[PDB]
């Protein structure tokens, strides 16, 4: 299950589809107020790729219904997300996520 | 205060000075390649800075799948026997010398039982020596240390030998001025190590106990092998050794 | 032999004879005084390792180490106190710091002799099990891994957990972390031995982790008008504002933005910048139990609080917002581009004196909309509510409180303003005297 | 300053600024309080919300027992102001299970432990229960309406009226159980905590229970905190909230254009600061501050000291894990920052060093001394001289040609698989850290000409010491082109160097300077095999009037150049 709250009105005119580049901004959030990723204090956006298991599918799931143009807010569970053992250093074993991901370009 | 400040100085003081004397140090470090040969020249030189960023630092455990991996890029090269001034100038035998030196130690432990060093500096080495052949020079050096540290176990084909006398081997293996200058003190630790290996066998497949290699065992014959090469030249025999 | 509860008393313990001869060992083994001269202080050096390379030999076969390991019985606070004489638990920490710490730099010594103490595995399980003093683990550590890094070997993950759960339960003890670091390269010398095996060992998920926020500053406006309508004495009831925004710009530096409408709990809460353990807030609504106004939800100290309108957006640029104050039976509520807001919130901090807030961070400009000569209402108020402009005083001219601060942004003058809480040095509640 | 007054100062930023001081000090010769310092001064003001992080130091006043322990202070006279108490918990608590950090089959509850006051004298019936993170507020009487009686509602628009216990789930401590256990036999509020915290957590001390639900969802368990009367009983022991605090206010506000014309207010400048991030996940107190926390100022220290040293020597995924915790603005802001003490500069600069200017500096001066060249012909055009007017010319200046290890780095993702070869985590804008380097160091060369009472941190070593180390670490990697280098140059040929220095800041030119002088004698070896290639060249078209062979592979190099 994925939770998707919209905090800027998208177009919804158009989707993501499978093998199109994509420009994505996005800062991860854990709970209890704990920030341990972002993009805009890097300055360098995130491009990656949909439908070849690259990457994690909670930004799968949360840009499928997303549209250009649009920011909201991502909510994933722990299954979906790294899980039993998380990423050692980071990220506590059994933790979700929140993101706030964000959709600028999509060619 | 602070002596390191003052020696840093004194240092920079008498560079400016010497800085013929440091013309004459950096003139047998610097090599020339073809420009065609950039391309492989740097993938062994980041092999080999990859090695040598391990030299300050130990052996461990997880490290030695990446080290064994740059050994065999740095046997997998063109440039390897292209150009082999290049190795000496780099010092690459002294830094898997150094490898091997804090994998050994003063005591018998065999922490780690994969040689796959001792090939790199035995064989290759030794061999590619065609033009100003200081290679076997260079390995004729420590050979006095490779005799002591000559600890058993013959891995390559997982006898329990003796492979770093292979590197002394192969060190002494042809050249007749090499074995002419070998002389009597490190003959005796070989023979000693041979008395000391004068005991009868009782058990079925063992060196002290408790059998787990059932192929075949080896005594002391390769301290005789080492011995043959010591010897004997190219084509002559040796009368002094 | 003595400390066995075996025969019976009329058997003595010469606990003082043995606390003088500890005395007279850390004086003879004390360090050699670095201020003292390079000449002298290095025959200081030299005699001390003498000693120590002696006691080396003398010692870790059967003897001195391995006795004073026996001599550590004391496995209890005041039992044995209480049971064998009346102290027996006074001396430990005295006898324990200063003979370890001693006899580890002893086990230092002259770089070639570490014989049995600086690998001795049950021995330094023994040292893992007890945690009260480090200094002698860390004293052998260090000098072990500046000579022949080989007792970092020992030290596993049962080891690097037992010291984890040390800094949980004694709190901040800063000189664990110089045992943690340790166990580490430590300024040069190096040995992949077990190095990068603690190195991996010491982060995983959550055990020892920190983090750090680079948060953006905000502060907090209201206009002059203060209302402060209290109860019992009842003057007015209903009062009615909103307010425009013009030119919202999101991340302007990171995607943290603020814009704040709605009130709080102003009890105990000032436009000071925060102060805590956990979050407090840098603006208003920003309290664990406070609302503020988000136009998405209204949290509560990161709590899920939301609330669900039509065409749910963020107050982007050319966006209309009302609020309607009840006090008698309290009905505040929002209404945003012509459409009431759900979630009737009720039953917050309702006792005193209130007065209209709003926050923002850079990047925003806000226009007003009270009433009367700057009151162009795109928006009437709702039944019972009346804009709020009544409450200014003749001849006194109505402006901006600023959420009354200290200091703004000035340069050639300064500005200590003095204790005052409000306009009354320490009155509240104003009703008309009956 | 007392109530409704006002008051002004001037240290004495500008001599003109102080009214009467041509009378007396002019002519003495006294110079003012700020007059050397070139920063903005900043003051502490004393706080007037009571802070709620003080511990009971020098106040004025088997199982035998469970818990068993003891505190020490008992309170004797002069109070009766209901006082909020706290003490630390560095004990354990029972012996059901250990829950780790201080599933309950064929158990009823753990951690029985309690904060023990004596409730059968019963001074003013006084209350007890738990309370949230925030109770800033010093009312004599209270529990008159808990502070406020928070319940967020939210239905349809009803159901979901969530209800909060706001500043405390203080219970009302009173009479309550018509039991009158004789003497201070009234429970002494035994804690027992229940295995789920979704529903409720049990903390109570009568013998029965009547009612204390106050259902919120979870928020905080911390450092026990329960309330008591001031009498003399004796009553509180293991078995403060005093307001003493000074707070720095701010050094710059936020401006605001607040206007007429329907009373705008605007913001376009924008402001930053972080908060303390001290381990085991629980502080948060400004950044500015500690410069008066001696314990902690010297705890964080040695937490970065310990990132640091782990972080040390080339690591895979340590550096990528600690970039989650410290970030790129974060590393800017400390590095930018005049106010920041001595110690943390240091150790942020160190971390710095550590993560992103480790492996590839390294390398970079494990290579220093090879002196590797190829053979194009972009080598054959360099000289020894640029010019034939016999000017030496700037050392760095000018191309190189030699093969030096390639730069390579990654990114952090940390939502992505498979990164471990690394320089740094993330790559640093390295354009606009190098414009801050050179800005910073204009700064502090302009600071030190006038030779400042208050340096930037703590003293001149602090402010120099890290910020030549990462300098001279940027310059031993090669980002200094051309333009940049001669800009670095005029800092040091007229001047750093005149100007007195401490010797922890004179050991790192000296460095410098050896760079210097490996880079003039990288060009000399550049020039002298570039001569050499014409030189062979030319002997080797010399070898061709003189030649002489009689081996059967006529026209062999080996006659030209080659011994066999």
């Amino acid at each position: 299950g994925v939770e998707i709250e919209t905090i800027s009105p998208g177009d919804g005119r158009t989707f993501p589809k499978k093998g199109q580049t994509c420009v994505v901004h996005y800062t991860g959030m854990l709970q209890n107020g704990k920030k341990f990723d972002s993009s805009r204090d890097r300055n360098k956006p995130f491009k990656f790729r949909i439908g070849k298991q690259e990457v994690i599918k909670g930004f799968e799931e949360g840009a499928a219904q997303m549209s250009l143009g649009q920011r909201a807010k991502l909510t994933c569970t722990p299954d979906v997300a790294y899980g039993a053992t998380g990423h050692p250093g980071v990220i506590p074993p059994n933790a979700t996520l929140i993101f706030d991901v964000e959709l600028l370009n999509l060619e | 205060e602070d002596p390191e400040l003052v020696r840093a100085m004194f240092v920079l003081l008498h560079r400016q000075y010497d800085g013929i004397g440091g013309l004459v140090r950096a003139l047998p470090k610097t090599y020339t390649i073809n420009g065609v040969s950039v391309e492989d020249t740097i993938n062994l030189l980041a092999s080999l800075g990859q090695i040598r960023s391990l030299l300050s630092v130990r052996m461990g455990k997880e490290e030695e799948k990446l080290m064994i991996r740059g050994l065999g890029d740095i046997m997998n090269n063109k440039v390897f026997y292209q150009h082999p001034n290049l190795m000496r100038a780099l010092g690459m035998h002294e830094t898997v010398m150094e490898v091997m030196v804090n994998v050994l130690g003063g005591g018998e432990s065999k922490e780690i039982t994969f040689p796959k060093m001792v090939a790199n500096c035995c064989r290759f080495l030794c061999y590619f020596c065609r033009i100003s052949r200081q290679n076997q020079k260079a390995m004729f050096d420590h050979l006095s240390y490779l005799l002591e540290n000559s600890s058993v176990g013959l891995a390559s084909p997982a006898m329990r030998g003796s492979t770093p006398l292979d590197v002394a081997a192969a060190s002494v293996m042809d050249n007749n001025e090499l074995a002419l200058a070998l002389r009597e003190p490190d003959l005796e630790k070989v023979v000693r190590y041979l008395a000391g290996c004068g005991l009868q066998s009782c058990q079925m497949l063992v060196s002290k106990g408790y059998p787990d290699i059932g192929w075949n065992p080896v005594e002391g014959e390769r301290y005789l092998d080492f011995l043959r090469f010591a010897v004997f030249c190219n084509g002559e025999s040796v009368e002094e050794n | 032999a003595l400390s066995k509860k075996v025969k019976l008393p009329t058997i003595d313990l010469p606990i003082e004879s043995v606390s003088l001869s500890l005395q007279d060992l850390i004086g003879y083994f004390h360090p050699p005084d670095e201020h003292l001269e390079h000449e002298d202080k290095q025959n200081r050096l030299r005699a001390l390792k003498n000693r120590q390379n002696l006691f080396q030999e003398e010692g870790m076969i059967n003897l001195v180490l391995e006795c004073i390991d026996r001599l550590h019985v004391y496995s209890s606070a005041a039992h044995f106190a209480d049971v064998a004489g009346r102290e027996a638990g006074e001396s430990w920490k005295s006898i324990l710091n200063s003979l370890y710490e001693l006899l580890a730099a002893l086990i230092r010594g002259n770089r070639k002799n570490c014989a049995q103490f600086s690998g001795s595995l049950d021995w330094l399980i023994s040292r893992l099990e007890r945690l009260e003093a480090s200094s002698g683990i860390l004293e052998v550590l260090h000098c072990v891994l500046v000579e022949s890094p080989e007792a970092l070997n020992i030290i596993k993950e049962g080891h690097i957990k037992s010291i984890i759960s040390l800094l949980d339960k004694h709190g901040r003890n800063h000189k664990v972390l110089d045992v943690l670091c340790s166990l580490c390269v430590c300024h040069g010398v190096a040995v992949r031995s077990n190095q990068h095996l603690i190195c991996d060992n010491l982060l995983p998920g959550r055990d020892l982790l920190l983090q750090t926020r680079l948060v953006n500053h905000v502060s907090s406006m209201r206009p002059n008008i203060f209302l402060g309508v209290s109860e019992g004495s009842a003057q007015y009831k209903k009062w009615y504002y909103e307010l425009m925004v013009d030119h919202t710009e999101p991340f302007v530096t990171a995607e943290a933005t603020h814009l704040r409408v709605g009130w709080a709990s102003t009890e105990g809460y000032s436009p000071y910048p925060g102060g805590g353990e956990e979050w407090g807030g840098n603006g208003v609504g920003d309290d664990l139990f406070s609302y503020g106004f988000d136009g998405l939800h209204l949290w509560s100290g990161c709590i899920a609080r939301t609330v669900s309108s039509p065409n749910q957006h963020l107050l982007r640029t050319d966006d209309v917002i009302s609020c309607c104050l009840d006090l008698s039976a309290p009905s505040i509520s929002f209404r945003i581009n012509g459409q009431p807001v759900q979630g009737m919130f009720e039953n917050f901090n309702i006792d005193g004196l209130f007065f209209p807030v709003v926050s923002f961070s850079a990047g925003i400009k806000v226009r007003f909309l009270l009433g009367g000569r700057h009151g162009e209402f795109k928006f009437l108020p709702p039944p019972g509510y009346a804009a709020c402009y009544e409450a200014v005083l003749p001849k006194e001219k109505l402006k901006v409180e600023h959420s009354r601060e200290y200091k703004q942004e000035r340069t050639y003058t300064r500005d200590l303003l003095g204790p005052t809480v409000s306009l009354t040095q320490a009155a509240f509640t104003p009703v008309p005297v009956d | 300053l007392g109530v409704a007054q006002v008051g002004r100062m001037n240290f004495g930023k500008d001599v003109s600024t102080l009214k009467y001081f041509t009378i007396c000090g002019l002519q003495e010769g006294y110079e003012p309080f700020a007059v050397n310092t070139n920063r903005d001064i900043t003051m502490w003001l004393s706080k007037r919300l009571p802070q709620f992080l003080q511990v009971p130091s020098n106040h004025e006043h088997s199982s035998p027992c469970l818990k068993v322990t003891q505190k020490s202070f008992g309170s004797q006279n002069n109070n009766t102001d209901i006082m909020f108490y706290r003490l630390s918990m560095p004990i354990e608590c029972a012996e059901v299970f250990s829950k780790s950090v201080a599933e309950y089959l064929m158990q009823t509850s753990t951690y029985y432990y309690s904060v023990r006051i004596f409730p059968g004298q019963e001074p003013a019936n006084v209350w007890v229960g738990w309370i949230t993170s925030d109770f800033h507020q010093y009312d004599t009487g209270f529990d008159l309406d808990r502070v406020r009686t928070v319940t967020v509602t939210l239905g349809d628009e009803v159901h979901e009226s969530i209800k909060r216990s706001n500043c405390y789930m203080v219970c009302a401590g009173e009479s309550m159980s018509p039991g009158q256990g004789r003497n201070n036999s009234n429970g002494l509020e035994i804690g027992c905590v229940v295995d789920a915290a979704s529903g409720l957590l049990t903390f109570i001390a009568n013998g029965k229970e009547l009612s204390t639900y106050y259902q919120v969802e979870p928020s905080t368990k911390l450092f026990p905190a329960v309330f008591a009367q001031a009498t003399s009983p004796n009553v509180f022991q293991f078995e403060v909230l005093w307001s003493r605090m000074p707070n720095q206010f701010l050094k710059v506000d936020v401006s605001r254009i607040s206007e007429r014309q329907g009373w705008l207010v605007q913001c376009l400048d924008p402001l930053q600061f972080m908060s303390l991030h001290i381990p085991e996940e629980n502080r948060s107190v400004d950044i500015l501050e500690l410069t008066e926390q001696e314990e902690l100022l010297q705890f964080h220290y040695h937490t970065l000291r310990l990132y640091s040293a782990v972080c040390a020597l080339g690591n895979h995924r340590v550096a990528h894990a600690l970039c989650s915790h410290v970030d790129e603005p974060q590393l800017l802001y400390a590095i930018e920052n005049k106010y920041m003490p001595g110690l943390l500069r240091a150790g942020y600069y160190d971390l710095l060093i550590d993560i992103h200017l480790s492996s590839y500096a390294t390398a970079r001066l494990m290579m220093n001394n090879e002196f590797i060249v190829p053979m194009t012909e972009e080598t054959k055009s360099i000289t020894l001289f640029p010019d034939e007017n016999k000017k030496h010319g700037l050392p760095g200046i000018g191309l190189s040609t030699s093969l030096r290890p390639r730069m390579r780095f990654s990114s952090p993702s940390f939502v992505s698989i498979s990164n471990d070869c690394y320089q740094y985590s993330p790559e640093f804008p390295l354009d606009i850290l190098k414009a801050k380097t050179i800005q910073m160091l204009t700064e502090a060369v302009k600071e030190g000409s006038l030779h400042a009472r208050d340096p930037v941190g703590g003293t001149t070593e602090f402010l120099f010491v890290p910020l030549i180390k990462l300098f001279y670490t940027l310059l031993i990697m090669g980002i200094f082109h051309n333009e940049d280098l001669k800009h670095i140059l005029q800092l040091i040929e007229p001047g750093l160097l005149q100007m007195k220095l401490p010797e922890p800041v004179k050991l790192q030119m000296c460095l410098l300077l050896q760079y210097l002088c490996d880079c003039q004698v990288r060009h000399r070896i550049e020039a002298i095999v570039a001569f050499s290639d014409d030189f062979v060249a030319k002997l080797q078209d010399n070898q061709r009037f003189r030649y002489n062979e009689v081996m059967q592979a006529l026209n062999m190099s080996a006659a030209l150049t080659a011994r066999k």
